[PDB]
DNA sequence: CACGTGACCTTGACCTCGCAGC
DNA sequence: CTGCGAGGTCAAGGTCACGTGG
């Protein structure tokens, strides 16, 4: 399953971003 | 200690709080309690995940201290292990072992929850740390040092409805760190499923000019011997000595020691594989150097990429390693299986696999600092906190 | 020596006349100048020696600092001659020697020349009429080059990045303790380095006819990658001076560290304090990453000599102590592979106007693995929240440092009791610790003020999402390649 | 009644008149004069009540109030008419007891008698002004007589010895409660005596015809020593007034113990804080000492009728209290004999100009044995250290002790909480405990400074010494006898 | 509290002392120690006067409290009985029963001696009744009490050398106690001294008209008995009845209770002995009364006084008492010998005892009187001495 | 003995007497 | 009887040994 | 093999209650 973990792995990934610039935009404030 | 904003003031911790009871459950013998120790707790989410109810008539010499609702308890015994829970309403009036604190605020000064993420902070373990012993040996802290370590409180009590604010951050942060495990676990699996393609199962058939053959037929190999204790020295002769998995690097054996007398002798790009348990793990040899019995030598014969080799034994490694106590011998690492591609389509797909393990090296390392700087992150968002920055 | 004199009063002489002048826009310029005129004369004096054994011609004779700089020249003639002549002789040597090594120090930019012809005479003059026969004078010039230096230090923040306060320099070598001959390295030695004050003190050392010949032949060896701090350096350890100081432009990180075959017994250095680099240069080390302070870390550790009492003072940043994954691993190696015993917290602003970044002095030996790590943090005097250009690190501070790390080093080798090395300023912790907190070398104070002064979290938040974005950038490099490869 | 102005006015014109004469000195004279006028009126006024049952010769007509009194004097041959031939009369008489006691009355030394004719004229003509046929005029004249006798009470320091705070016998007589019809007995009765008040209280209840005559006639039994109270107490009885009282001049102590005969259902009383007595008198009690108080003690005790409810209102000095020997073998008696279930500590200066001796209510009660003893000590105003003329005791701060002992009263009953009767001021002490400190009844308040205000060390020695050679004397007279009496 | 001299300060207990040890003597179970108890301190001089030797081995639970030299020990079980004591240099160091609370005056602001004379008052042992119990029926205080109790601090502090003075006072006024005790036992004897005069020992010669005589003869005795429980009322019907001895007063008895059926009555002057322990207890009877078993009455015949006969019976009666449990018969005191003198030279003896008696008496009760005095006098020496009066 | 013994109670009465006296000797002072 | 001493009970603190993880 | 914590022992007081001498 390599390539399609990749793919999940990658997915996962972009949401973490996402949290974490929601993280930044309730973070200022500041 | 620092600066305080106009509202807030210092108060030792123990002006607020209300005192606490403690009671004697075996005078109500038949009367069931629940009890919360220790190992109770969930250390990482400050939670009582685990409480065990007893019967009154069995209760532990330890259990004597009424819990209550929005109590926080904190461990004195190494308060380093943040053992600190927030009491919930169906644990309401009850029995927790001795080894807490007991803190119960009193809502004229403080909120309960705000004296919990303060607990939870690594600022009141570190006043312990300053006071008591600094470095002496002891593990524990009497409660009433708990009872007398500064912490900043600030009237109202509105901001510790701040605090509340704060939980917004964590949970998402948290949640954060959930995903990275997921990823991080996942990450690693790519590489065996990238070596899963590459490396056919046995008795599979394989694209032309790959044979099967035993590795004993294109490796030679030497077991390996761990010589008398004289010869080990740190002056630097005769040669560096490996006995086992302990002295491997993650590609590269690091010599700290050294055999005036070598017995059993690894040149370089000879292939490392250790024998005894754990077994099977792998290292490449980068300097000539003496072997223990630990160890065994793989040194392969041409029409071998010691990478293809390598990387093969990578893939096999889980249950290279079984598990009467593991030990392999020369005849079992001769006899297992290996596919034999031609010499340079075995160095093309090394290449190729090379760049991948590059890659999710890379990966790994990013991921793990992320990690490490979320960590950074919760004690940021602490410390910011209880100082009126947010 | 001394004997500033009449000489220490002109040079700076020749400071106001660029002060005076357009092209010399601030002491930066001064100094590059001052530089380049100081090199040439030196050149020519270093040749003169070799017409001496030559009894037993890099460039000549129009060019030769002796023909040029003793004519009386109209302003706009001398001024006419080295800009259409001079600097375009010197650009174009083509000698395989070092030859090429001039070119490479005229490659660049602006050779800062003065605007007005005269006041470049008047600067040329000045320097000429300095002796260099006489060791007095070149002290003295050394001299007046080193306190131009640390005005630059303050007064730009470009500089900055190739320069380090002295008393931390002197700090650091003081505790290294090197000796003659044992090579000292510095892998990035931004200008001058630590390479002049090791010169100094195994020099107060030097006891003998064979020894002196070690130190201007033998005993440094160390490296810088960009030209002006190349040029200025060079011109330091000439000055101070050793007659043909070994350093090179290059780069250090161009090197693959696993074929090593170059050591050295010291490592005094101050590394750049991080930014990326990449790539290609990534792949000479074992660990990746485009952290360039990282990747110098790692061929600091393999630049160590295998024998035991190997030394290394550096100073690091925040950023090296704090953070994980490579780092920590790093970290990891360096602890296990080498006895770290000393830290030294700097406060923030010690390196300002450059940067505020706190930073520490690191001092780690290479017998064996590290048992315990000596701390001590440094005081800001109470007046300031940070040191600064107003009021910046001097030696005192230091002083205090220093005696309770001669504490230290008595108890380490067990010739002295702990209790000498531990103010509430000072403390001792053990390997394990470190190693729980995940090779979190940072400093804590066990006996002080809770506040860690953390930085505000959204930085924080701002790191993580841009080397977040670094991780999706790999990742879909990771799909770009197995899709590429497929059969 | 009070007609108080018109009649009251005069009154108090007289005392003014006597204060412009000679021989009245002071207040004193001006009451006693005051009242051998008065008396005179009033036996007069009997025994005209008499020629009304003669109908179905106390003095001669001459010398009856009547005939002398209204005609108009020429001032001189009145003044020579009462010391000449009135007063020597009054001497004169002799017939039934009674007569003894008139002349009994006069006999004893030096009636008041104005200097000035003139002025005697007029205050006998003020009195000849008081209907006596008017219980109105007599309640203003016994009024007036009795502001004059607290006035008195506060100037002069030997009454003193036969006067008492008004207060403090409201209070004792309010907390005794006499019904009707019991008899009230004082022993010793200075002047007016504490019969006035239970008179005045028990004439509060009577509401029919039976009770007045129970109360004018066979109620109050009391007695007194000295001449002077005696008759200022006769005067004062029939003023209120009872119309002609039973009590005698005679020795309390006269009578034996054993003996007893009498007895009476209550006993209010205020005996002498006293000293000796001595010899004879000794032996009509079973136990002898000189000690005239305690005399009186062992007298109220024996006085008391057997029947259950059998009550002593009393005051007793700290000496009663505190003192050992034969004072706790009687107190022993009293604790056992008889239930004393309340003292009120009195604080000094209570008594002024007469002593500032700290002196105690006694209440004690005769159903059976003494089991638990209730304490109110009394506070002064916190201005005052002590009592005084300027400042005397007044019936307030007998009001809060009189709400708790009505707590005390309800508990002693059943009636009520303990803690009605319980202040810092008042405590309850058990009797096992007076019996442990010797039978020291002085009363010492937990709640309080731990200074018990004792009198200073020389005193004690002091009195210690006279008693001390009073046990010398004591031997002397054993050993003369022990010799004396042998054969 | 109080009003104080200038010097004075008002100063909890507590503040003047010194942290006192306390040790485990069972940790050397072979080294004998000295331990002193309650029980080993004179209430009266307050001193240790009978410590007693232990092993460590021995040692009690309670031995656990370490005294030295000028402290003083002050018992927190009923401290009203004055077990109060100063520790000699030569208990120096030593254990005792925590029942005691050890006060180490630290010399810098108070010395020994006077904190000693300070507990040895009535002062702080009423600050004990003021806080604790007042009423509230438990006899102990625990050691913190005795060390929050207010006290005057005495300096200039060497003002509290009038130590000396209380001490030179109290002494010669012990002094005088012990005396007045001899003067009381012996004052005692004086009557019967007198009485061995009167009364010859039996077998002797009399002077001349003089008789010896059975009692049973000159006198007739009614044994008494004690009726049933129902005739017993407090209404006072029939007669008051008298069991014993306990009803007696010293001359004549006192009534309590009656009987309204009557078994056997006493008539005026009939004399009353007690037949029962105590034995041979006499008192006149003053009034018509019932008597119980307890007591017999012996009315005296014609031939006799029965002043004469009670005094006789005063002076028999020592071994008229006798100590299977003692009771004397009919028999038993008519068959008691008595001299029998003109009846006559009986009431003449008769009045020469009563005046002995009266002046004995008297005696008895003045010097009972001096004493009282000499405690209240004592009070007033530590009272007086505490404020600046001396 | 009844004679001799008030003799001696009387030395022991006379003696007490001289201590209290020679107490209030030193109670002023006061 | 009621006074103390031995005993039992509680609170709070330190010791360390069975147990599961690196 | 090492760190964790729950069971245990231990010391400081504090209250209870029984033996016993006057
Ligand atoms: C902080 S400085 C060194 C300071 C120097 N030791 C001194 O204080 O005199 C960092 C210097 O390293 C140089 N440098 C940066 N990257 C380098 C590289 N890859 N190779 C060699 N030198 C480098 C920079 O030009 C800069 O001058
Ligand atoms: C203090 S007073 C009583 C006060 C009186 N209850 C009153 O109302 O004023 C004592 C009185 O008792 C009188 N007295 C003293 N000795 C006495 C005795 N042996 N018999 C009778 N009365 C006596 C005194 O004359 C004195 O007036």
């Amino acid at each position: 399953s390599p390539v399609e973990i990749v793919a999940g792995l990658l997915e996962k990934e972009r949401e973490i971003l996402s949290i974490m610039e929601e993280l930044s935009e309730l973070l200022e404030n500041e | 200690p620092y600066k305080l904003p106009p509202g807030w003031r210092w108060v030792r911790l123990g002006e607020v709080c209300l005192p606490t009871e403690r009671r004697d459950p075996t005078k109500n013998p038949s009367t069931y309690f629940v009890y919360v120790d220790i190992s109770a707790i969930d250390s990482t989410v400050g939670k009582i995940v685990s409480p065990k109810e007893i019967l009154g008539q069995h209760a532990p010499s330890r259990a004597r201290k009424v819990i209550r609702s929005g109590d926080v308890i904190f461990a004195t015994t190494r308060p380093y292990l943040k053992n600190i829970a927030l009491v919930p309403p169906d644990l309401d009036g009850q029995i927790c072992s001795t080894g807490f604190c007991v803190i119960r605020a009193n809502r004229e000064f403080a909120e309960p929850e705000f004296l919990f993420h303060l607990c939870r902070s690594d600022f009141i373990t570190n006043q312990l740390t300053a006071s008591k012993m600094r470095g002496t040996s002891y593990p524990a802290v009497t409660d009433n040092d708990v009872y007398n370590t500064l912490i900043p409180l600030p009237p109202l009590e509105e901001q510790r409805r701040i605090v509340a604010k704060v939980e917004a951050l964590m949970e998402r942060v948290r949640e954060v760190r959930r995903l990275r495990a997921e990823a991080q676990k996942d990450t690693e699996l790519l590489m065996q499923t990238a070596l899963a393609e590459v490396f056919p199962h046995p008795g599979a058939d394989l694209p032309p000019g790959w044979r099967w053959v035993r590795l004993g037929e294109v490796c030679d190999i030497i077991m390996g011997q761990s010589p008398p204790s004289s010869t080990y020295n740190f002056e630097g002769n005769g040669l560096p000595f490996f006995q086992g998995k302990a002295d491997f690097g993650d590609l590269h054996p690091t010599p700290r020691i050294w055999c005036s007398a070598p017995q059993k002798v690894a040149r370089p790009g000879d292939v490392l594989i250790s024998v005894r348990a754990p077994v099977g793990s792998t290292n490449v040899a980068n300097l000539a150097c003496c072997i223990g019995r630990g160890l065994a030598a793989l040194r392969p014969r041409d029409s071998l990429e010691r990478f293809w080799l390598l990387y093969y034994l990578h893939y096999l490694e889980p249950e290279l390693s079984k598990m009467t106590f593991n030990a392999i011998t020369k005849k079992d690492l001769q006899n297992v299986f290996i596919p034999l591609p031609p010499l340079e389509e075995q160095r093309r797909i090394v290449a190729y696999l090379d760049q991948i393990q590059q890659q999710v090296a890379a990966l790994k390392r990013a991921q793990a600092e992320t990690e490490a700087e979320l960590k950074r992150l919760e004690q940021a968002i602490l410390d910011k906190a209880f100082r009126g920055d947010l | 020596p001394q004997t500033r004199e009449s000489l220490a009063n002109e040079i700076w002489r020749a400071c106001d006349i660029m002060r005076r002048d357009n092209n010399c826009t601030g002491i930066m310029e001064y100094v590059e100048h001052l530089a380049w005129l100081l090199f040439l004369r030196f050149l020519d004096a270093q040749e003169e020696e070799w017409e001496a054994q030559a009894q037993i011609p890099i460039i000549d004779s129009e060019y030769r600092w002796r023909h040029w700089a003793t004519k009386d020249w109209p302003a706009d003639e001398l001024l006419a001659f080295v800009h259409g002549r001079l600097i375009p002789y010197l650009r174009s040597l083509g000698g395989d020697p070092l030859r090429e090594t001039i070119r490479s120090l005229f490659s660049e930019r602006n050779v800062i020349v003065c605007a007005s012809g005269y006041n470049l005479k008047d600067v040329i003059q000045i320097v000429n009429e300095i002796n260099f026969h006489s060791q007095d004078d070149i002290f003295t010039v050394s001299q007046v080059y080193e306190e131009l230096l640390r005005r630059l230090g303050n007064e730009n923040r470009l500089a900055g990045e190739f320069y380090t306060p002295r008393p931390v320099v002197r700090f650091v070598v003081e505790l290294v303790d090197p000796q003659i001959g044992e090579a000292v390295y510095d892998p990035a030695c931004g200008t001058c380095g630590f390479l002049v004050e090791a010169y100094l003190w195994m020099k107060q050392k030097e006891r003998t006819i064979e020894d002196h010949r070690i130190l201007q032949e033998r005993t440094f060896f160390g490296q810088e990658k960009k030209p002006v701090p190349a040029f200025l350096g060079l011109v330091n350890m000439m000055l101070h001076g050793v007659t043909v100081p070994r350093v090179m432009r290059r780069n250090t990180l161009e090197e693959n560290i696993r074929n090593v075959s170059e050591r050295f017994d010291v490592v005094v250095t101050n590394p750049p304090f991080g930014g990326t680099e990449g790539r290609h240069i990534q792949q000479n080390f074992p660990i990746q990453s485009n952290a360039t302070e990282l990747l110098f870390l790692q061929h600091i550790m393999k630049k160590l000599k295998p024998r035991d009492g190997a030394r290394c003072g550096m100073v690091v940043p925040e950023g090296t102590l704090f953070r994980g994954g490579a780092f920590a691993e790093v970290k990891r190696d360096l602890l296990e592979q080498f006895n770290l015993h000393t830290v030294v917290s700097l406060p923030p602003g010690t390196f300002a106007p450059y940067s505020d970044v706190k930073t520490a002095l690191i001092f780690f030996e290479r017998p064996g693995p590290t048992k315990e790590i000596w701390y001590y943090e440094l005081p800001l005097p109470e007046g300031l929240k940070k040191f600064s250009k107003g009021n910046p690190i001097q030696d005192e501070h230091f002083e205090e440092a220093r005696k309770l790390w001669r504490g230290w080093d008595a108890y380490r080798k067990g010739l002295g009791p702990v209790e000498a090395c531990l103010s509430e300023r000072s403390w001792i912790v053990p390997v394990e610790e470190v190693k729980k907190r995940g090779y979190d070398l940072t400093a804590r104070n066990p006996n002080r003020s809770g506040g860690e002064e953390l930085p505000s979290p959204v930085e924080i938040v701002a790191g993580l999402l841009e080397k977040e974005r670094e991780i999706l950038s790999i990742m879909e490099e990771l799909s770009e390649l197995l899709e590429n490869e497929k059969g």
